[PDB]
Order: C-alpha cells, then structure tokens, then sequence
C-alpha cells in the first residue's frame, strides 16, 4: 500500500489544499482536456470553451463534491472498496461511466496538485499521489457488473 | 496535426522550456521512473536511480526530441522518422509507456510554468504529446 | 494494411465465419459482456443479459461490419467511415474496449474453427482486428 | 475473488489440460502473434516463421514450465502475490520484462483453452479464466521496483 513516508506525505500536503477550488480545477481540466467527458454533464450549462468551463459555477460545485470523495478515500486508504461501493454503484448503474475515465480524472487531479504546489510536489510525493488515485479509480470501478 | 491556436501555445511554452531543458528532461524521467517503476525495464543497463548522471543525460535527449517536433510541428511524423523507427522496430516499447511519460512531462510543466499551464495549454500539450506518442509507436500495437 | 499470407487467411476464415455469422456475433458479445462487464456502460438501454434478442441482434451487426472490412480489406478506413464517425465522434468509445472485443472474437474463432486457427491465423486476425479497431477509434485518444 | 461456480469450473477443466502441450502452445502463439516477444528468448534459436516457432523444442519445454507456474497459482488463488513473488523479482530484476506483456500471455493462454475445449469453454467459463489470468499477471508484476 503506502509506506509511512508516502502516507504521511500525501496526508500532510492534502491538509494544505484549498477544498473549495482544487476539485473544481480538476473537473474543469477534465472537461477541457478530454471533451467527450462533457457529455456526462450536459445539465451544467455552458462548457463550450476553456473559459466557459473554468468559470462555470456548477463545475466548481460538483468538483468540490468530487474532492470531498478523494478526501474520504485519503482518510480510509486501507478500505477504499468499502468506502467507494455506493459511488461505484452510482457511476455504474445510474451514470454509465466507462471506468477507463476514472484514471483520466486521477491524472488531471495530480496535474492540479503539481500546478498548485510547484517545487513541493516532488517526484516521490507524486509517486505517492499516483498510488492514491489509482487506488481510488480501482475502488470506484469495483462494483461495476 | 494540431489547431493553429494549439500550435501557438506549444511554440510559446517551448520557448520557456528551452532554457530549462536539462532539468525539465531530468525531472520528467525521475517522475516517470519513480511513479511507474516498470518502465525501467526498457533500460536494463542504465543506472536509473534519482540523481543518476545517466538518467539526467537521457532526459536531455528526450527534451531535445520534443524540441524537434516543435520545430516541425506541422510535420511531426516526418521530423521524428528515425526516432519512430527506433522505438517501434528496434526497442519495441509497449504503447502504454508513452502515456506514462507524457503524463509525467505534463506534471513537470504544470509545476514549472503555472501561469502558462492553463486548462487550454494543458489540453494543447496533452494533444501534442499524443501525436508525438502515436508517431513514435508501432502502428496498431 | 496486411500482407498476402495474412489477407488470404482473413478472406479464407471469413468464408467459414459467414455461415455461422449470427452465432459467432452473439457468442463474441456474450463473452465480452460477461468477461468485461464495464463495457456494458456503452449500452445503457440495451438488455445485455445472455440470450437476449437485443444482444443477439447487435452481435449480427457487428459480425456483418467485420464482413464489410473483409470485403474492402484493401481499404478498410474507406469502407468503415460512417461506423468510424459513430464510434469516435458520436459514441467516443475508449480505445481499451476495442481490445477487449477483439480478444473475445479471437476466443470465439479459436473455439469454433480449431483447425483453421493456427498460430499464423491467430496472428493475422489479431492484426486485422487491430486495424479495424484503429479505424473505428478516435485518432490519438 | 472466484465464486464456488467459477472456482469449481476452472478447477474441473484444468484437470483435463494436457500439461506437456498447452503451455508450449501458448508460448508459441505469443511469439508468433506478438513478434517483439521473441527478443526475450534469443537462445531458443529459429523463430523466423510460424512453423519454426511451433516446432521449436525449446518453445515447448519452456512453455511447460510456464504452464506449471499457472497450475501453482490455480492451486493458490487466495495468495497469488506470495505465490509469484520470486518469479516477479526474476522477471523484473533479471529478465527486464515489461509486465504489460504478462497480459498478452494470459490472453493467449485463454485462446489456447478455447481452442482445445471448444463448446465447453463457454462464456461464463471464460469469464472465470479471465479473472485467474489477470490475477496471475497482477501478482507477477507485483514485486517490480
Ligand atoms: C475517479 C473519480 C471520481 C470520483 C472520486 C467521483 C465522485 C463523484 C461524486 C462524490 C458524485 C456526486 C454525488 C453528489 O453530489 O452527491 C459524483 C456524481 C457524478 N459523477 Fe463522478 N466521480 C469520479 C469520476 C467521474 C467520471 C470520470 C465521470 C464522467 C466522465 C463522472 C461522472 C459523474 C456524473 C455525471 C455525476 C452526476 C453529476 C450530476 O448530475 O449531479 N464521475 N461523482
Ligand atoms: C515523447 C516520448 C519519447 C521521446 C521523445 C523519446 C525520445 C528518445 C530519444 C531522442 C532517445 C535517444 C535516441 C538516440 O540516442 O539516438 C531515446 C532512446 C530510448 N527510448 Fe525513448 N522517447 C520517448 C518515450 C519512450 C518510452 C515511453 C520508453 C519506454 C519506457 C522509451 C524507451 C527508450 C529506450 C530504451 C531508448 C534507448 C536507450 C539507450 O539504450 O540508450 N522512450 N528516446
Ligand atoms: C470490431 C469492432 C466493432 C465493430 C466492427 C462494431 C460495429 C458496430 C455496428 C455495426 C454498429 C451498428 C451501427 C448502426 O447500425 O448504425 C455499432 C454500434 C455500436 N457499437 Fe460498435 N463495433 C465495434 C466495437 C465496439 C466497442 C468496443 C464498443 C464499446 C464497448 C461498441 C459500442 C457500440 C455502440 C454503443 C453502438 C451503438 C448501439 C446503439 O445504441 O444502437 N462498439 N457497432
Ligand atoms: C504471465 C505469465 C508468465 C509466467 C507465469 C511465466 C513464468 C516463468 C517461469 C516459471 C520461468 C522459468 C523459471 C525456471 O526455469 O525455473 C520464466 C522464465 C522466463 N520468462 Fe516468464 N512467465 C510469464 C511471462 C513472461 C513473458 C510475457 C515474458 C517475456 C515476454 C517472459 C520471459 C521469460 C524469460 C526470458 C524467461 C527465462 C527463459 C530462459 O532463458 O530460460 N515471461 N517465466
């Protein structure tokens, strides 16, 4: 899983993340970098250009909820499957999201942390965050059937 | 092939990358080899531990090749011809590994040039490196 | 594109597939949906339980399109341009899914035509289905 | 993991597998279908043609060993990682094999079982074997570092 060094490093940096903005920044970048993902959020309104997405209030609000789920995962690294079961069933049964897409949001989240933390987001810190996002992705794909 | 506005972003950021090419290449490879250790399998005789002078040297060559693609951004496959033959015919690198390197370069750029790494530039770079990755991979593999 | 020995195994195996096209299609999809259930996310309103009429009908169309590729094997991208728009722009099917389907069709062919399914035939079909998949997939994704 | 139905099914069919042949058939196909994998077995001699490969005595003897490793995993489904630890270090440290290749061998083995069992290798039986071959690939990539 995560070593004492890795788990303390992701926990420590996460305590410095602006929870009202990082999730919205990651969801926005997903929608801009991987445009097909917009199909899932039609009710969010105007996602027609990069500026429209990054200034969209519904993108920022849903991103805060996504960030909240990652924080939960970070607080339960030893039981991600149980933690994400309900969300997993939601993404499968009601949302119909190909789980291959979860990896893309994880990667965009990692880019956002790098973007915010700059030099502090060292290669070992990233490697630790990659284990987390791969873990969250796997847990969120676990109840598909 | 990229949009005109996209190519503009790639060209402009490359100017900033060029003066820090060496540390960008090195950081990109340290992120890759530490985050995705399995990629080290393709470099059996390299010392790929962080700080290795061999890792630093390979990174400069990677960033230089990215540079060539930027110079011939309108004819990427043409410019990378020999490199394509090398990674396909000779090295036979699985396609997934290019996505891993591309992600690590993006992470590197996001942390080094935060003001220029907008969602729009992120998308331009993700697309440019996907074209580069496709040109470098064995077709259909 | 494929080579002579390859195009001829494709053409030759297709003759055998054509008389059992319906059940090869159905079996290919049942293997796919049961082995890789996440692929079902692309068919939200279909009944994809084994034996369903809807799954069977879809399997016939898939194998019939493979047939179109075999007929225009010298120019697959040309023959499948409408299906390509459908799978790339319209449905945006992730490339990984094509590999899952191709593997299931190979499994079906291996169980159906053991004598014709030599290592060489397996290689030409894996290669042919990779060409078909690239054609149908959003470029560079 | 594997259900009583899946576990019993894969175990029963495994009892009917020709252990001196299936492994070599799977390794042969890998070398023919994925030519690049030939680079790891240059001591094996002529692999220049499909017939060469399938007739190669070395392809067949090594194949028997790979088949044996799979039989071990089938006997240890609940502890594949412990079961494959050593082979994993071997494949990473000595052979330098990109673990993405393990998936290809698993797929090819699945095709060989289908080739031999025909109608008996039904879709639900395949789904069970897909979990086993993915589980073994995962375990074999586990000690990579
Ligand atoms: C892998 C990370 C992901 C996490 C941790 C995550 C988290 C969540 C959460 C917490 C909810 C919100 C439910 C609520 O407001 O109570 C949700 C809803 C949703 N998710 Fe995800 N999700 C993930 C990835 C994805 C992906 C990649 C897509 C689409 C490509 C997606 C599409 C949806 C949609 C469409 C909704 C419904 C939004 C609405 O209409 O309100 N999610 N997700
Ligand atoms: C944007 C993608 C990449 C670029 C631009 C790139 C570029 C280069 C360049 C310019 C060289 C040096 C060639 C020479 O010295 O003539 C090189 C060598 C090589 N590359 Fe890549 N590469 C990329 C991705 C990859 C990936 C994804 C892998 C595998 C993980 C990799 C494996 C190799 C290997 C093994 C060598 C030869 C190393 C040696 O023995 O000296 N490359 N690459
Ligand atoms: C060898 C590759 C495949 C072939 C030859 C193929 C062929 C077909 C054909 C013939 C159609 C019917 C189109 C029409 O009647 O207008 C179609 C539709 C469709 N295919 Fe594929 N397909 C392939 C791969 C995939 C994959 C890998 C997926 C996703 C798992 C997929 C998802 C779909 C969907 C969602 C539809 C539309 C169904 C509907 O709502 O009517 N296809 N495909
Ligand atoms: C995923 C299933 C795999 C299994 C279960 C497997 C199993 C084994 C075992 C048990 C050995 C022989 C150990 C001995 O002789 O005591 C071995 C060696 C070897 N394997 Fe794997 N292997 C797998 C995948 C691969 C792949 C895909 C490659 C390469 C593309 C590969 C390359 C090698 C090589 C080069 C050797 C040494 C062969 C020699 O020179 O004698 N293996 N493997």
């Amino acid at each position: 899983h995560l070593t004492p060094v890795e788990k303390s490093a992701v926990t420590a940096l996460w305590g410095k993340v602006n929870v009202d903005e990082v999730g919205g920044e990651a969801l926005g970048r997903l929608l801009v970098v991987y445009p097909w993902t917009q199909r899932f959020f039609e009710s969010f309104g105007d996602l027609s250009t990069p500026d429209a997405v990054m200034g969209n209030p519904k993108v920022k609000a849903h991103g805060k909820k996504v960030l909240g789920a990652f924080s939960d995962g970070l607080a339960h690294l030893d039981n991600l499957k149980g933690t994400f079961a309900t969300l997993s069933e939601l993404h499968c049964d009601k949302l119909h999201v190909d789980p291959e897409n979860f990896r893309l949001l994880g990667n965009v989240l990692v880019c956002v942390l790098a973007h915010h933390f700059g030099k502090e987001f060292t290669p070992p810190v990233q490697a630790a965050y990659q284990k987390v996002v791969a873990g969250v992705a796997n847990a969120l794909a676990h109840k598909y059937h | 092939s990229l949009t005109k506005t996209e190519r503009t972003i790639i060209v402009s950021m490359w100017a900033k990358i060029s003066t820090q090419a060496d540390t960008i290449g090195t950081e990109t490879l340290e992120r890759l080899f530490l985050s995705h250790p399995q990629t080290k399998t393709y470099f059996p005789h390299f010392d790929l531990h962080p700080g290795s002078a061999q890792l630093r040297a390979h990174g400069s060559k990677v960033v230089a090749a990215v540079g060539d693609a930027v110079k011939s951004i309108d004819d990427i496959g043409g410019a990378l011809s020999k490199l394509s033959e090398l990674h396909a015919y000779i090295l036979r690198v699985d396609p997934v590994n290019f996505k891993l390197l591309s992600h690590c370069l993006l992470v590197t750029l996001a942390a080094r040039f935060p003001a220029d790494f907008t969602a729009e530039a992120h998308a331009a770079w993700d697309k440019f490196l996907s074209v580069v990755s496709s040109v470098l991979t064995e077709k259909y593999r």
